[PDB]
DNA sequence: AATCATTAGCATGACAAAGAC
DNA sequence: GTCTTTGTCATGCTAATGATT
């Protein structure tokens, strides 16, 4: 509820905040940070993901899933064309055979999986 | 009165470079110089960098110290 | 195994120095 | 204000993944 929501951020803004003062003294780059939870629990995270935690731009959720991660890293360190082809397809058959989607994935040098994709990030364009 | 942003590693080293190949080369345009840093600082060692890169993280944290509340803020076309 | 909302990164561009133009 | 560079941080758009069917 509204209780444990006003909570949960309060204690983000606060986390976040010596997030980046502690990077900061120990001279690290956004970058860094997101390639150095890669080294140390194999799962990188790109410079844009750490922009986004420091600035509170992330959601709640999404802040609440990366702090424990973070917190490890804090501990540790203190010791077209395609599209144009794509579209013609979605103009015809907005949902695709799976047929066609075979074809086309291997007529354009892709796998299904980034086709039906396509087709579904598309469909969800319509608003 | 308005907070520049930190000087990163190459832009420190460039200083003292940039003066000097301007007293060689007196004429010579400062876009010109920029290139030709641009080309001397990807030769340089990791070894050679290192006091560059330690500059520019000591001036990152004072930033800091000096500018608590500082966000970067770029002008949008 | 298949939608819809949400997470995440790639590409991009600003801006730090210098001063001649 | 523009040429010019590297490195760092911010952002717009969309590929990819998670949650819930």
């Amino acid at each position: 509820g509204a209780m444990d929501m006003k909570a949960l951020q309060k204690e983000l803004e606060q986390f976040a905040k010596l997030l980046k003062q502690k990077r900061i003294t120990l001279g690290y780059t956004q970058a860094d940070v997101g390639l150095t939870l890669g080294v140390l629990f194999g799962k990188v995270f790109s410079q844009t993901t750490i922009s986004r935690f420091e600035a509170l731009q992330l959601s709640l959720k999404n802040m609440s899933k990366l702090r424990p991660l973070l917190e490890k890293w804090v501990e540790e360190a203190d010791n077209n064309r395609v599209r144009w082809s794509l579209e013609t397809m979605f103009l015809k058959s907005p949902k695709p055979s799976l047929q066609q989607i075979t074809h086309i994935a291997n007529q354009l040098g892709l796998e299904k999986d980034v086709v039906r994709v396509w087709f579904s990030n598309r469909r969800q364009k319509g608003k | 009165d308005r907070v520049k942003r930190p000087m990163n590693a190459f832009m420190v080293w460039s200083r003292g470079q940039r003066r000097k190949m301007a007293q060689e080369n007196p004429k010579m345009h400062n876009s010109e110089i920029s290139k030709r840093l641009g080309a001397e600082w990807k030769l340089l060692s990791e070894t050679e960098k290192r006091p560059f890169i330690d500059e520019a993280k000591r001036l990152r944290a004072l930033h800091m110290k000096e500018h608590p509340d500082y966000k970067y803020r770029p002008r949008r076309k």
